[PDB]
Formats: C-alpha cells, structure tokens, sequence
C-alpha cells in the first residue's frame, strides 16, 4: 500500500526529525541544549516567539530532562511534543 | 502483536493523567500568551459591533514590548497587520489611542512629530512637548527611527517647516548631544552660566536668543538645575518669569517647556495633563499622547505631583472629563487610583 | 510551512476529524476510535482486529476512567507509536 | 524502515493470509497505483452518461485486494464508500458484477448464501453450490464473516431454511471441518468407505443416508477421490449413479454436487457455467457468481475442462449468451479466448 496516510507520514516525520539533529553531537541517541535549539529553532519556528529568553529555554531544558542526565532522549522528546500539539489543542478547542 | 508493544509503552509511560510537568515551561517558552492574546483580540475585532472592551483590557494592561509580541503573533496568525485591523474596528479617540499603544516608543514619537509638522499649518505645541522632554537617548534613537520611517531626517523636516531662533533651539535640542550629568558640580561655571544668563535678557534692553539656547541646550541637567536656582541670586524674576518677559510666542513656550522639564519633568507633564483636562471639554490629543508616551516611563512620579499638587489624583480628573472604554483605557495606563 | 509542524498539525485535526461524531466532541469513544484506526492507521489493527485486545487498549489507554479518550491521552497513544517504531531503528 | 512498515510488520501475525492460486485468470496489476485508479474511477462515474469502460477496465483487471486498496482510496478522497457510488452509477447484471467484485471472496459468498436463503422461497442451488464447493479454510473465514455481517450464525440460517437429511447434510459440510489430506494412503479405509456406501445405498432397500453424509462430509478429499474409485469395484453403479437411483430432490441435488466437487472441481464449475448459458436466455446470477468467486482460484482449469468438454471455449460461450458492458466485464474475468 504505497502513499502512506496523513498520520502515518506525521509519525515518520516526528521520529526521523529527532535523529536528524541528535545524531550530529555527542550522544547519537540523545539531544543536548545546542542540538535541541537547533531543532527548535529550524523545524519549528512558527512556534517560538518574536524573542527568546535563554533561562526560559534552561527551565524547558531542564523539564524535559526527565531523568536528569542533561540531554533529551525520545521518549523526553515525545512528551515536548506532546506538549506542543496539547498548546495546538488549546487553541483548536476554544477560541 | 501492535496491541502487546503498546500496552508495554503504555505501562512504561504510567497513567500521569494530569496536566505534564513540562507543559508550563513549553508554554513560557513558545510565548503562549502572545498567541492566546492575539487570537481573543481577533476573536473581539471579529465579534459583531466590535467587543472594544476586551481589546482595552489585553492591550491597556501589556507592555509595550509584549504588544509587541502580541502583533508578531496577530500578524503570523491572521496573515493581517493588527495595526490595520484595529485601525478598522476602531474609532474615535479609542482608535488613537489603541494605535498609539501599538507602537513601539521611538516610532510613536516619530509619528507624532510627522503628524506635528504635517499640514500645511503646524502643531508647534506638540513639537515643542516631544522635542523639549525627551532624553538623549530617546532622541537619538527617535532620530534613527524617524529616518527609516520616512524619506529624510527630522532635522531636515525641522528646519523645513520652523524659523528663526525657535527652529536654532528645536534644532538644537533635537541633536540629542547634551552633556551628559557630571561627577563634579563645577561651581564656578554653574554660577557664570545662571550670571550670563542674566545678562543676556533682563538687565539688557533686548535679549541674547542665541546665548540662552547655547546654555540651555547644551549643559547637563542637573547643572543646569544649580544654574537656575543661581538665576534667582542674580535677576528678581525666576527663569521662567524671565523668559515671559524676555521673549513672546513660540519661543517663549518652547523656553518655558524646556525650562518646565529640566526642573521637574513629572510636575511638567502633570500640570500638562491638568491643562489638558482643565476647562470646558478635553484637550484629548495631549491626554493621550502624554498617557501612551511615559506610561512606562515616570507614571508613578507624575501622578505623585499629580496629587501632591491638585489634591485630587490623575485618575479622578481622567474619570471626570472622560467615559466609556476610552477612559477606562486612559485609567488603565495611569495604573491605579491615588 | 516546515514537515514537523504540518505534522503536528495532522496529529491535531487528526483527533477532532472523529472526535466530534458522537457525544462529547472533545473526546474518543471506542467505536471513534476504531474509526480513527481503521482510516488513518489501518495497519495497526490490521486485516483481523483482535476485540479482546482492541477493548484491552481502550482500557489502557483512558488513564482516566471516563471510558473514552481525550486529547492528552491521544497524545500519550500517538508517543508510544513514535516510540515503538523508534526502537526499530 | 517507516512507521506503516512497521505497522504491517507487526499486523501480519503469523498467517500471511494463503499464497496465490497460480491457475487463477485474474493476476495482480503490475504497476498498480491505488490512487490513480481511485480518481479514474471517479471521473468515469461523475462523466455524464457514466463511462462504464473504465470503470470495467479497471476492476476486472486488479486482483481482489487491489480492488480493496482502490476502495480505501477512493472513501479517502471522495468521503463515499466506492460500492454506493458504483451501485449508483450502474444498474443491470454490470452492477451484479461489479458490485460482486467489489467484496471479499468470504463477504461475496456470505452475502450470496444469505440472498439464497433470504425470503421464504430458498434457493437450493446456489446454496448447494457454496457450501459444497468451498474447502475448511474459505468456510471458517465464511462462517466468521456472515456473522459479522448478519448477527446471526450460518447455521442457523441453513437450519432455518433447510429440512431433512439435506439439511444434516448442509449443516454438516458448513461447519468446514473435514479432516485435512493426510500424508499416507490409508487403503484399508478406503475398501472400508467403499463397502459401508454400497451397503448404505445400493445394496439395501432405502437408503442410510446418514453414513452416506458421515463418509462424504468427514474424509479428506483425496481419500474420497480414491473410495469412490473403489466404490465401482462392489456397486454396479457409480457413485453419481447410485446417488440419481437412491435419492431425490435437494438431497440428491445436493449429493450430486458434492461429488462432482470432490472428483472434480473445476469440472463441476465448467459444467455449472455450460448448463446457465446453454438454453433460452441466461442463468445470471450463476454465471456471474461463479466468474467472480472462481476468477482467482481455478478459472484456467475451469476453461480447459470447459473448452475439452464442450469442443468451444467458455469466452465464446459467454460472448453468444450476454452483450455490451456486461459481456465484456465477464469476458475480461474469462482471462482469454479457450
Ligand atoms: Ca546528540
Ligand atoms: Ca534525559
Ligand atoms: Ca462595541
Ligand atoms: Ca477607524
Ligand atoms: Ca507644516
Ligand atoms: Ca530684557
Ligand atoms: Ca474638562
Ligand atoms: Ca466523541
Ligand atoms: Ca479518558
Ligand atoms: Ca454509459
Ligand atoms: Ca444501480
Ligand atoms: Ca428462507
Ligand atoms: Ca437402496
Ligand atoms: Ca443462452
């Protein structure tokens, strides 16, 4: 069954995006604060505001470093976006 | 098989079935705000008849800044300028005044001055206020903002629409290069100053316009505070008295603004603000360019003189003289009653 | 606009393209669900869905007992899909 | 590497469905593209008059489940279920065909035996056919999946419907239960089967008709194939014989059919599809059933038995017996001329 549905695509996308910027530095299959940033800041930029606190950026880092080893793994990933497409859900919901 | 793999990730996961830890740090993060105030405020201008209220009690009650934000998110959103839609829902002096928030400090004083000098005719009045109050700084940056925003500089339009000694001293002030405030006091010069300042108006028959713009535009401000309170040791008329006798017309008020501002800038923008509000009606242009323009800047301090001189605060006469979402916008920006 | 955010916009609209067929439009009831499965995942239930199972994932999935699925509880499905295929890797 | 990969990695069980019948005459489209055809689809259906060639073109030349990911594509991108627009569009023993199609071998022959015992008045022969014709395998998947569709076990439909020793034997054969072909000959069993069909039937007055359905509803195909070789060797008559003098009516129609399928499938399909287009008009709906039910199992034996029996092939056969559209969907489903 070529051409894969809508959802399926969206799925490889979000797993391919993360090992498209944690396989450049250090841990292959782990994101640290650079190479998060570059994802953030290059694969979605419609979500980040005009301007950009750095402490606010080390709180996220910090939230999503669940287990505390100072990078993001997929699993920490996921949950970003999660959080992500629930602050999308805000907006869809009421408006 | 799927189902199997799934329910051990889910197991893994646990059934944290509130709202996630990190969700409040995503939403600081990806500024949140900025977009949810930007979409009730499309929500209000889309509404019909136009719900001016909830877009005075987001906008009146940001910073400016974060206006700021609110526009970049309005614009990426609705792919439309909140300035244009506001513009339209909009009338009014709640329209300026809405539009006047919108900009950011430089380009508000910028546009105010265009609109100054616009016309054939010339609001010299408002000129005067913006060119007379505002620090080196702010200056400077109005120069380099107000040349991008249009064709030439504000020099060039200055000079272009003024004349005589009223155009030296609005040019000269309007360079922004006033000496900065000194570690020494310098005592001598403060009294040769305030002493040549006499001797160029009072004691003379006529008066020496170019000596007192000199003094007065290029010492600092606190020295020339010294330098006038040294004036009265000399002449027995205070500077200003001295400058209603000495010169009339919009030299007189461009001194007298200029004067007013170095002693005590809030008390001049208070007893501004008392003018405007004075007699019969309002002199709103005034109201709301001073209650936009040092909403951030010194609010507190000139309600305080406010108060302190009028017995009654700013918010009083603001509430007296005006009504609807437009004065519950300007009581917004005055920040609290006193 | 950028893959990831089209993405996440699919996951989004995703949810409320079923979401609103039956009582509360905010959430998946089972028969949603499946429908959603059936049209936008059709090979994850299969050819054959396993009822057993299916109900067993339904269970699973409604962390918080009101018998359906909201969005945050999609969200949760959605990562231990992204997280099984990203152990294949 | 992909997510759908994964996903049908992980769906496809252990059973990968059943591999392909090489003797069928409708083969898999090479460069098969599910939207392309969805849209082509489409467009013959919107075209005003209906563009039937197309559509006919399409469908009879994709396998089953090709024809399955055309329908997912086509409810994909019109929002309509593929089988509801072609009903539709098309009317006429076409629709019959395509319509027939449409649905999965097991959905095809579970709606074909619920039509046959739809309304008090049963049809015998279709649901002789199905449930004599079809292996362990097509009847556990076509017992589940009428189920499914009617809420109501096939069995007690045929109970309903069916009366006698003809309903033992139907019940018998749907439960899709006989033992699977061993892997030794067992020739004792074989004159032991022989010798209690004999004694059962032709050797007595009346017949035990319940050891007739034991012996022919529980052996493996081959054994049977082989005990009714056998049989020959006590009974005077064969075993279609024996049957034509023993018993009457359903049950001997039914018994008839049974072995005809057992000795010979292919045969029997070629012989059913002579005696539904041999006289004044057609047989339809047994013409188009077995096209569509067989176009993918046995259809080229179907043809070489047809075409060495008959002396002309079953392409001409069909090309005298129907006409346009209709004609050329059966003939595309006959694969070729002889
Ligand atoms: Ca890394
Ligand atoms: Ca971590
Ligand atoms: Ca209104
Ligand atoms: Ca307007
Ligand atoms: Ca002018
Ligand atoms: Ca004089
Ligand atoms: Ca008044
Ligand atoms: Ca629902
Ligand atoms: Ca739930
Ligand atoms: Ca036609
Ligand atoms: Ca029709
Ligand atoms: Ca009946
Ligand atoms: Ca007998
Ligand atoms: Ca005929």
């Amino acid at each position: 069954s070529h051409m894969a549905c809508p959802l399926e695509k969206a799925l490889d996308v979000m797993v391919s995006t993360f090992h498209k910027y944690s396989g450049k530095e250090g841990d292959k299959f782990k994101l640290n604060k650079s190479e998060l940033k570059e994802l953030l800041t290059r694969e979605l930029p419609s979500f980040l505001g005009k301007r950009t606190d750095e402490a606010a950026f080390q709180k996220l880092m910090s939230n999503l470093d669940s287990n505390r080893d100072n990078e993001v793994d997929f699993q920490e990933y996921c949950v970003f976006l999660s959080c992500i497409a629930m602050m999308c859900n805000e907006f869809f919901e009421g408006f | 098989s799927t189902v199997h793999e799934i329910l051990c990730k889910l197991s893994l996961e646990g059934d944290h079935s509130t709202p996630p830890s990190a969700y409040g740090s995503v939403k600081a993060y990806t500024n949140f705000d900025a977009e949810r105030d930007a979409l009730n405020i499309e929500t209000a201008i889309k509404t019909k008849g136009v719900d001016e209220v909830t877009i005075v009690n987001i906008l009146t009650n940001r910073s400016n800044e974060q206006r700021q934000d609110i526009a970049f998110a309005y614009q990426r959103r609705t792919k439309k300028e909140l300035a244009s839609a506001l513009k339209s829902a909009l009338s009014g002096h709640l329209e300026t005044v809405i539009l006047g928030l919108l900009k950011t400090p430089a380009q508000y004083d910028a546009s105010e001055l265009k609109a100054s000098m616009k016309g054939l005719g010339t609001d010299e009045d408002s000129l005067i206020e913006i060119i007379c109050s505002r620090t080196n700084q702010e200056l400077q940056e109005i120069n380099r903002v107000y040349k991008e925003m249009y064709k030439t500089d504000l020099e060039k339009d200055i000079i272009s629409d003024t004349s005589g000694d009223f155009r030296k001293l609005m040019v000269a002030l309007a360079k922004g290069r006033r000496a900065e405030d000194g570690s020494v006091i310098d005592y001598e010069l403060i009294d040769q100053d305030a002493r040549d300042l006499y001797d160029a108006g009072v004691k003379r028959k006529g008066t020496d316009v170019p000596k007192w713009i000199s003094i007065m535009t290029e010492r600092s401000v606190p020295h020339l505070q010294k330098v006038f309170d040294r004036y009265k040791s000399y002449s027995p008329y205070d500077m200003l008295e001295s400058i209603r006798k000495e010169v009339k017309g919009d030299l007189e008020n461009a001194f007298l603004n200029l004067v007013q501002c170095i002693q005590n800038k809030p008390l001049y923008f208070a007893d501004r603000l008392y003018d405007s509000m004075k007699g019969k009606g309002t002199r709103d242009k005034v109201l709301i360019r001073i209650m936009v323009s040092r909403s951030e800047v010194d609010m507190l301090k000139i309600r305080s003189e406010f108060k302190r001189k009028y017995g009654k605060s700013l918010y009083y006469y603001i509430q007296q003289d005006t009504k609807g979402d437009y004065q519950k916008a300007l009581l917004y920006l005055c920040g609290g009653d006193d």
